[PDB]
């Protein structure tokens, strides 16, 4: 039915959102640690922020 | 001659970067169209009721 959205279906979407976001997460954190020099540039701003 | 041959591979690995970062930009436009394309004319002609 469609009336309401049941809690296990709830949970289940919310935990595959989770998941979504955390490999994101991870592509982002592998994007900037396998960084080198011979193809990106030192950036100081987000240096001194992290 | 190895200096030299790790610089024309990273002249492929950059060209390589490039590729990747347009194809990045392409695929989510992609996504973000075909969600719209499917869906959107219908939302739309509902929500018009
Ligand atoms: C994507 C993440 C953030 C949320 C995952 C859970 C989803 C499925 C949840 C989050 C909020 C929820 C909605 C919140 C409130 C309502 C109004 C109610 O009268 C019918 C169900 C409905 C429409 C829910 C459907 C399920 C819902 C969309």
């Amino acid at each position: 039915t469609s009336l309401s959205v049941p809690l296990l279906g709830r949970f289940l979407i919310f935990v595959m959102v989770v998941a979504t976001l955390i490999v994101m997460n991870c592509v982002i954190v592998l994007n900037v640690s396998q960084r080198t020099p011979t193809t990106h540039a030192m950036s100081p701003r987000l240096r001194h922020v992290l | 001659s190895d200096q030299e041959s790790n610089n024309a591979a990273a002249e492929w690995k950059y060209v390589a970067m490039v590729m990747d970062h347009i194809l990045l930009g392409v695929f989510m436009l992609v996504c973000i169209i075909g969600t719209l394309a499917v869906f959107a004319g219908r939302l739309i002609e509902l929500n018009q009721q």
